[PDB]
């Protein structure tokens, strides 16, 4: 459901 | 300082679609 | 929101989304009060009857956005907490009582159309609005039944009197909750539901024509069930503990 967002931020 | 006024609609004098909702409550 | 409408654009510039990083899901709503300060509901972080004890790292917080799923590109700004604080005195064994937490971005955003922070009530912002009859504003992303919208809705409910809230139920009431939402009579509906907890109620002075945060999305059992209300953390009346909070840290 969720768009993926930039992995930047999963840091 | 600037907290409660919103850049696109107070900011601009432009009211959203039930705010006067509100404001008749009050 | 149950019995709500769509947001517009920059109608809630301060609403920020509590948004977990793996499984990335919504958590809980929030708002921004400053540059650097998110303000939500303790029970969204720390919960143990349901074994929820989030912390800085668990969390993003997304702010700017409409659209509940997608990246909104350019729009939202995501930050990372550097900081959780929950009242002392949050009260989880038994009614929700002082549900209320304080979360400090690791960076300030910076403000924007889409962008803004809610103000904090002064003492007399509260004499003077809340009262019985007196609509506030509740916004979130949550369900609409007790399934779930694309974009930020929004509903407006009027506050209800302190015995009609205790005679809705079986809980203990205290002076740090409100309760608000249509008796059923009055045929209109409305109410919070999952997912929208830690979200603003805000009301507009009519004196200076600020939006002010005098809840927020605390407790409510069913979502717009008749005879029952939604409960919120009262804002004024833990405003002390907010205030120390921010200038101590
Ligand atoms: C954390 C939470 C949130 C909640 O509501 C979540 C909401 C907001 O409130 N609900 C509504 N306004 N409809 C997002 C929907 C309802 C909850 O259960 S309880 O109230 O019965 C409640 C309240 C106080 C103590 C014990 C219990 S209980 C009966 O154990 O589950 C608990």
């Amino acid at each position: 459901d969720f768009e993926e967002i930039p992995e930047e931020y999963l840091q | 300082a600037d907290c409660g006024l919103r850049p696109l609609f107070e900011k601009k004098s432009l009211e959203d679609k039930t705010e006067r909702e509100l404001l008749e409550s009050y | 929101i149950v019995e709500g409408s769509d947001a517009e654009i920059g109608m809630s510039p301060w609403q920020v989304m509590l948004f977990r990083k793996s499984p990335q899901e919504l958590l809980c709503g929030a708002s921004l009060i400053s540059d650097r300060w998110v303000l939500t509901a303790a029970h969204c972080l720390l919960y143990p009857p349901w074994d929820k004890n989030f912390t800085e790292n668990d969390l993003l917080v997304r702010i700017g956005k409409h659209s509940r799923t997608r990246y909104e590109r350019n729009i939202e700004k995501i930050s990372m907490l550097e900081k959780i604080y929950i009242h002392p005195r949050y009260n989880w064994r038994e009614n929700l009582d002082r549900d209320i937490a304080l979360m400090k971005l690791k960076k300030p955003v910076a403000f924007s159309d889409y962008i803004h922070p809610v103000c904090l009530p002064d003492r007399e912002t509260a004499a003077s609005l809340l009262q019985a009859g007196y609509k506030g504003r509740v916004t979130g992303w949550g369900n609409l039944k007790e399934g779930q919208p694309s974009v930020l809705q929004v509903v407006n409910l009027p506050i209800v009197e302190r015995p009609v809230c205790k005679d809705s139920t079986r809980i203990r009431i205290t002076d740090n909750m409100f309760c608000a939402g249509y008796k059923p009579d009055e045929g209109k509906r409305g109410d919070a539901c999952e997912g929208d907890s830690g979200g603003p109620f805000v009301m507009k002075s009519p004196f200076n024509n600020r939006w002010y945060q005098m809840g927020i999305v605390s407790w409510g059992e069913g979502c717009d069930r008749d005879g029952k209300y939604g409960f919120y953390t009262h804002v004024f009346r833990l405003k002390k503990w907010i205030q120390k909070v921010i200038d101590q840290f």
